[PDB]
C-alpha cells in the first residue's frame, strides 16, 4: 500500500521528519507514527522555490 | 549579545522558572538539538532538578 506525501520546509526543519521529534513541525504540521516503514526524501531545491 | 570563548566557556544557574520552550518557535531555529537522558516528546511533562 504505497503512498508518497510531498511538501515544502526551510533546510534546518528536516531534521524533524523522524518518528519521535519534537518542535514546531512535528507539533502542528506534520507528524509520522512511532510504528513507521518507510522511506523520508529531501533535497535543496533553492534555484526553483 | 556577546557569547563567551570555548577555553573561557560560561555557566549560570536555572531556578524557580516554568520551561515552556514554544515560545522560541517564532525566534529562534536550531540546526543542532539532541538529548541524552530523557526523550524529545517527554520534556513537558517532567520537573528538572
Ligand atoms: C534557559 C532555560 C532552560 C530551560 C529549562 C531547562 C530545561 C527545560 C527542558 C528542556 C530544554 C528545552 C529545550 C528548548 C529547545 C528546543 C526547542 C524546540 O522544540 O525545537
Amino acid at each position: 500500500n504505497v503512498y508518497a506525501d510531498s511538501f515544502v520546509i526551510r533546510g534546518d526543519e528536516v531534521r524533524q521528519i523522524a518518528p519521535g521529534q519534537t518542535g514546531k513541525i512535528a507539533d502542528y504540521n506534520y507528524k509520522l507514527p512511532d510504528d513507521f516503514t518507510g522511506c523520508v526524501i529531501a533535497w535543496n531545491s533553492n534555484n526553483l522555490d | 549579545t556577546r557569547f563567551a570563548s570555548v577555553y573561557a566557556w560560561n555557566r549560570k544557574r536555572i531556578s524557580n522558572c516554568v520551561a515552556d520552550y514554544s515560545v522560541l518557535y517564532n525566534s529562534a531555529s536550531f540546526s543542532t538539538f539532541k538529548c541524552y537522558g530523557v526523550s524529545p516528546t517527554k520534556l513537558n511533562d517532567l520537573c528538572f532538578t
